[PDB]
């Protein structure tokens, strides 16, 4: 199957340079340009550039010129770019895809890397602290949940018993609070018969700092 | 540059309804009776899912209820039985020549039957409290519309800036909405009080729910 799988996420300082990846298997890594895409919230999706590893041809945006430089190393069958003199303005998520031919024309985007995150800043990363968001002792269905406080930079990632709990799940997206950190909440509602039988561990990942927690959510005994 | 317009940039059908979404495009797409326009489904934390390339031919894999129609400067999206999968934001993108402009963006909400959120309070947990901070979470569950107001008293004084919410896309099986609301106060001003409530007003519901607790009583 054809599969793009993208570097991880980026916290990098303003007027550096970031040099991202996307490594690319079940074709013919020389035969197919990649094209680079944007996401900003408020700003949809723009393009980059694309690039030819069989030759190393270039193609950019005029609003990337100077900015964005696309290569590759066909030995490992990856694909990069590096966006340069970086401001708050490139923190996004960029992803890679690959074109095909049909027609005269290879612009149609039918495999997607999952995408990096970038964020421009010169704060440090945080990670969380993770808190329960216990049953309440006062029915048919529970509530319970974390509270994933005060982490930088985006993202983090929460599953509830190693993936085995998906039902009724609701992971929030994360608000940005006024000391500059985020914080999200996930939770979950369940029978309340099963809070004494069954145990919820929610899973959290904030990869930038490395900082992985198993908290169990157990009723508060009152 | 080919610049493209979609029309509407937000848009509610009802499920089993048809939903059609427009892309107008500044210059005419067309060459040797292809028509070089695509469109893409996005769903939050995703990368976008081709679903149409060149006005009307459907990517594999993706269901035949989505179709693509127009040419020259003109297409359109359609999707026709709407389902609760098909929450997402939708993009055109035109392949004819560089640089590959995409449209906007249209959100489809997907209109279900109302339905009143559960509401649940949360407490600061004692870990939480060992730092000097108090976090106090309102969770509204499973509601629809997405409209919903929650209101926090401590002490019966209505609170102001010191909360924030969140909510989360619509349900891809259920098309409902959740939201969590955070009241954040210091440890110090936590203790200072003892009546700590949220209030949810919601077309669902009669009447105001208000989930509330006790500091201390748990």
């Amino acid at each position: 199957q054809v599969q793009l799988k993208q570097s991880g996420t980026e916290l990098v300082r303003p007027g550096t340079s970031v040099k991202m990846s996307c490594k690319a298997a079940g074709y013919t890594f020389t035969d197919y340009w990649i094209g680079w895409v944007k996401q900003r919230p408020g700003h949809g999706l723009e393009w980059i550039g694309d690039f030819y590893p069989g030759g190393d041809y270039t193609l950019y945006s005029e609003n990337f010129m100077g900015k964005a430089s696309l290569t590759a190393d066909t030995s490992s069958n990856t694909a990069y770019m590096q966006l340069s003199s970086l401001t708050s303005e490139d923190s996004a998520i960029y992803y890679c895809a690959r074109g095909h031919y049909y027609g005269y024309s290879y612009a149609w985007f039918a495999y997607w890397g999952q995408g990096t995150l970038v964020t421009v800043s010169s704060a440090s990363t945080k990670g969380p602290s993770v808190f329960p968001l216990a049953p309440s002792s006062k029915g048919g269905t529970a509530a319970l949940g974390c509270l994933v406080k005060d982490y930088f930079p985006e993202p983090v990632t929460v599953s509830w018993n190693s993936g085995a709990l998906t039902s009724g799940v609701h992971t929030f997206p994360a608000v940005l609070q006024s000391s500059g950190l985020y914080s999200l909440s996930s939770v979950v509602t369940v029978p309340s018969s099963s809070l004494g039988t069954q145990t919820y561990i929610c899973n959290v990942n904030h990869k930038p700092s490395n900082t992985k927690v198993d908290k169990r959510v157990e009723p508060k005994s009152c | 540059d080919i610049v493209l317009t979609q029309s509407p940039a937000s848009l509610a059908v009802s499920l089993g309804q048809r939903a059609t979404i427009s892309c107008k495009a500044s210059q005419s797409v067309d060459y040797d009776g292809d028509s070089y326009m695509n469109w893409y489904q996005q769903k939050p934390g995703q990368p976008p899912k081709l679903l149409i390339y060149a006005a009307s031919n459907l990517e594999s894999g993706i269901p035949a209820r989505f179709s693509g129609s127009g040419s020259g400067t003109d297409f359109t999206l359609n999707i026709h039985p709407v389902g609760e999968e098909d929450a997402a934001t939708y993009y055109c993108q035109q392949s004819h020549e560089d640089p590959w402009t995409f449209g906007g963006g249209t959100m489809l909400e997907i209109k279900r039957t109302v339905a009143a959120p559960s509401v649940f309070i949360f407490p600061p947990s004692d870990e939480q409290l060992k730092s000097g901070t108090a976090s106090v979470v309102c969770l509204l569950n499973n509601f629809y519309p997405r409209e919903a107001k929650v209101q926090w008293k401590v002490d019966n004084a209505l609170q102001s800036g010191n909360s924030q919410e969140s909510v989360t896309e619509q349900d891809s099986k259920d098309s409902t909405y959740s939201l969590s609301s955070t009241l954040t106060l210091s440890k110090a001003d936590y203790e200072k009080h003892k009546v700590y409530a949220c209030e949810v007003t919601h077309q669902g519901l009669s009447s105001p729910v208000t989930k509330s607790f006790n500091r201390g009583e748990c």
